[PDB]
């Protein structure tokens, strides 16, 4: 249902 | 505040050491720690600052969420599921102010190189975005404003000083697209932007950097599963 | 306490949502509140009480281990890890106190029905066992011998007064038996307990409640893989 | 590598 947004993948 | 008495290197190291023990809120307050020593932030802390409050902010949203819908389908027996999502959209409003006073008091620069400035503008966007995900009446309507604000200039800048594989300029252009999509109600809007961006990527897949390759593709996909899911 | 003000049939309700929303500290200050009106739990409210303090201890303990190790490998570079390892465990022993003073101040008591009796001193042999997992010197073998006592009166009731498929009887049997194994440095007792409790519930497996045999089925699926483990 | 304790199963 929800867009999927940045995650909160280390960098 | 609690963190002023230990070294800023020692808050760096034990914001690690809670991400290796996943305690982000106790992550959070060091990083806030470190921030208040008034020095510019490196990649690598930004990414600490980021991990930890997104994570806070993360499980607030998912349990506002839980409470938002039970609360809906008891509007279709007592004023606890309003009382209890209260409750948490108050400390979620909480967390989205110390982020964005961190970012207003010591982050957000006129100077500074272009990933920190984006990166600080998409992060205010992203923490405006949150509060208008529980917010309604004259308080909504001045933090949509201040989010499209935040975002629009964050993409002003990353167009004209980054490649366009570049992943903080990606994942800016996912999350104002999401910004469309979801708080807007703008889906014209979202669709043109991650479309755009998708392409603009794939033009010129030869800027992919080296040491950042995996997060642009990463960033790339999603862009294409919004609009799979947006049709 | 802060719960002070709130109606006991609305700190369970608010219990039950902070459940559903993964809000497990919230939980477990709502079960908090419910104790302290000094009225008997239920079968379903000690089951709240439970899953709510085991959430918030469990975190606190695969933190304790995550900084612990850390710890030991660096004991092989500053103090930052020795007093992160200290912060989370002063707060997990916090949250066994919390527990410990419920347990004696309202939860123990000489009546009752012989599930209640056995959970509660059951509860208390866990809490002190994990108080013994970060303890050490004077403090630590009070703690070894007042958790194995909690354990010991708590075995006494079962075995007296509960079938031997009963899951109070099997949990509290597997939690003895990790006591022995782990903190108590007796193998030996350990795999005996085990063996036995395994043993003798599939002796009388006909005595397998059908509104807990699921929970009764899968406890005794863990007394086996233990043994395996201890071979 | 650690014994298993009783799971934190609603019941
Ligand atoms: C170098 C720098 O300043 N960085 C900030 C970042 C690297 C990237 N961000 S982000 O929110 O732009 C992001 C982009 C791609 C992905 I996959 C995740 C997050 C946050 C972390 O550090
Ligand atoms: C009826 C009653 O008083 N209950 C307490 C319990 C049901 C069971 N416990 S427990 O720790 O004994 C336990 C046994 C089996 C399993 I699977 C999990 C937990 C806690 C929850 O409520
Ligand atoms: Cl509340
Ligand atoms: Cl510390
Ligand atoms: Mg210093
Ligand atoms: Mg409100
Ligand atoms: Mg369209
Ligand atoms: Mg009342
Ligand atoms: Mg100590
Ligand atoms: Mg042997």
């Amino acid at each position: 249902i929800r867009s999927t947004s940045t995650p909160n993948v280390h960098m | 505040g609690a963190m002023g008495s230990m070294e800023r290197a020692s808050l760096i190291q034990k914001a690690k050491l809670a991400e290796q023990a996943e305690r982000y809120e106790d992550m959070a307050a060091f990083m806030k720690g470190a921030v208040e020593k008034g020095e510019e932030l490196s990649c690598e802390e930004r990414n600490l600052l980021s991990v930890a409050y997104k994570n806070v902010v993360g499980g607030q949203r998912a349990a506002w969420r839980v409470l938002s819908s039970i609360e809906q389908k008891s509007n279709e027996k007592g004023p606890e599921v309003r009382e209890y999502r209260e409750k948490v959209e108050t400390e979620l409003q909480g967390v989205c102010d110390t982020v964005l006073g961190l970012l207003d008091s010591h982050l957000i620069k006129e100077a500074g190189d272009a990933e920190s400035r984006v990166f600080y503008l998409k992060m205010k966007g992203d923490y405006y975005r949150y509060l208008a995900e529980v917010a309604t009446g004259d308080d909504k309507k001045r933090i949509i404003d201040s989010a499209r604000s935040a975002y629009q200039e964050a993409m002003d800048i990353s167009k004209k000083e980054m490649p366009p594989t570049n992943p903080i300029r990606l994942g800016l252009a996912l999350n104002f697209s999401v910004f469309h999509y979801e708080i807007a109600n703008s889906p014209e809007e979202a669709i043109s932007l991650a479309k755009t961006t998708f392409d603009e990527a794939m033009a010129d897949l030869h800027t992919l950097s080296e040491d950042s390759y995996k997060d642009s593709t990463l960033i790339m996909q999603l862009l294409r599963d919004n609009l799979t899911l947006w049709t």
